[PDB]
């Protein structure tokens, strides 16, 4: 979820 | 940026480059040629880059395996030797050096792994690997360590993990099966299992490279080491007292190393190439041009039958042949780069504890295969936009697992946006945005802005 929106910001 | 007039070798940092420097002299004041060798790291992930773009090295040496990979990228010109000339070498050796029926180098020699003991340290080599725990603990006690080889490199590993039933492709009717890899089966689990056994033991070291090993057993610190005939020469400089042998058995399976063809290829860059035909053809691959390699590093068998018949009777290279005769040549196929570095992570992994075997051998029949991981596989399918007319970006996954459907290029693609309860993955009303670009590609980047 956060360590997940973090990788969707980036990826 | 590669001139002419001048020849600019590239060999192995572990061969024989100086006695390959002593051929340069020998042919610089017979022609007129300017012959120097380089020995550079990753020379063979360097030269596919250097090279490539039409400024390499005129002569690359390395072993049979890694030029069916340059040859497709046609980094590699073409030899042809009259079939008179081909007569003075071992007509199998040629084939190990052949691509879509293409000679694209000439074989120098055979080097195989073998098992190297320190005949005062311990008199009586092991004829097993289980044997070797046990035959650790009591040179332990002396201040000494039993076993000791590169574990940074898979050529060296991999005959443990072969020795029970692993291996890289399935040989199916005089060809290669690339889909089928068995670098994860039973047996190849079996020989890596173990390999940690001795790690997670203190009987060797994860961390041990090359040097590390090759010094260690010049200074008489340890009983047995796995290497190839390049290493004779340093262990002859300090004066150990050695044998060369038989590797030992695993499961009561012998050890199965990859066995490599050195070979020397022509660059396609190079306009320099029947200048480099006359060194190799006459000069290098000549009973004087082979005794000076051989006589910096050994070469092994080599393919030279005049100089072979000499080097045969040699009780070093009737063990190194020995082991040979137990394990496999390698593929040249393209794949095999694939393997290499599939299995160089899946060694390291394990040896640090980062992955256990079954995990990391996973993977490591992931990448060999060059399929997608058990977690996507089901994107493969999907291309919900097709029977396409023109470019196309094939099916593919990015990095949260977000299918991304065939589709012809040039085109937006949008898929749901992921959202996840822990673990659980599920949709949202909001979408993602790719695009599959022009020239055939996905866009790098996948626009997750609306996903909030
Ligand atoms: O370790 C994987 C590596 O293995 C082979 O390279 C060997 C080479 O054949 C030997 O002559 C010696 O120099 O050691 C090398 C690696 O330590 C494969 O040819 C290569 O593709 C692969 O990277």
């Amino acid at each position: 979820a956060h360590s997940n929106r973090k990788l969707m910001e980036i990826i | 940026k590669i001139e002419e007039g001048k020849l600019v070798i590239w060999i192995n940092g572990d061969k024989g480059y100086n006695g390959l420097a002593e051929v340069g002299k020998k042919f610089e004041k017979d022609t007129g040629i300017k012959v120097t060798v380089e020995h550079p790291d990753k020379l063979e992930e360097k030269f596919p880059q250097v090279a490539a773009t039409g400024d390499g090295p005129d002569i690359i040496f390395w072993a049979h395996d890694r030029f069916g990979g340059y040859a497709q990228s046609g980094l590699l010109a073409e030899i042809t030797p009259d079939k008179a000339f081909q007569d003075k070498l071992y007509p199998e050796t040629w084939d190990a050096v052949r691509y879509n029926g293409k000679l694209i180098a000439y074989p120098i020699a055979v080097e195989a792994l073998s098992l190297i003991y320190n005949k005062d340290l311990l008199p009586n080599p092991p004829k097993t690997w289980e044997e070797i725990p046990a035959l650790d603990k009591e040179l332990k006690a002396k201040g000494k360590s039993a076993l000791m080889f590169n574990l940074q490199e898979p050529y060296f590993t991999w005959p443990l993990i072969a020795a029970d039933g692993g291996y890289a492709f399935k040989y199916e009717n005089g060809k290669y099966d690339i889909k089928d890899v068995g670098v994860d089966n039973a047996g190849a689990k079996a020989g890596l299992t173990f390999l940690v056994d001795l790690i997670k033991n203190k009987h060797m070291n994860a961390d041990t490279d090359y040097s590390i090993a090759e010094a260690a057993f010049n200074k008489g610190e340890t009983a047995m080491t796995i290497n190839g005939p390049w290493a004779w020469s340093n262990i002859d400089t300090s004066k150990v007292n050695y044998g060369v042998t038989v590797l030992p058995t695993f499961k009561g399976q012998p050890s199965k190393p990859f066995v490599g063809v050195l070979s020397a290829g022509i660059n396609a860059a190079s306009p320099n190439k029947e200048l480099a035909k006359e060194f190799l053809e006459n000069y290098l691959l000549t009973d004087e041009g082979l005794e000076a390699v051989n006589k910096d590093k050994p070469l092994g068998a080599v393919a030279l039958k005049s100089y072979e018949e000499e080097l045969a009777k040699d009780p070093r290279i009737a063990a190194t042949m020995e082991n040979a005769q137990k394990g496999e040549i390698m593929p040249n196929i393209p794949q095999m780069s694939a393997f290499w570095y599939a299995v160089r992570t899946a060694v390291i992994n394990a040896a640090s504890g980062r992955q256990t075997v079954d995990e990391a051998l996973k993977d490591a029949q992931t990448n060999a295969a060059a399929e997608f991981s058990l977690q996507d596989q089901h994107c493969e399918s999907l291309s919900l936009a097709s029977n396409i007319s023109g470019l196309q970006c094939n099916a593919s996954v990015d990095l949260i697992g977000t299918c991304w459907p065939r589709s012809p290029a040039g085109q937006l693609v949008v898929r749901p946006c992921p959202a996840f309860f822990y673990g659980v993955r599920y949709n949202t009303t909001n979408n993602g945005y790719r695009e599959c670009l022009a020239n055939g590609s996905w866009a790098a980047r996948v626009n997750y802005s609306e996903c909030q």
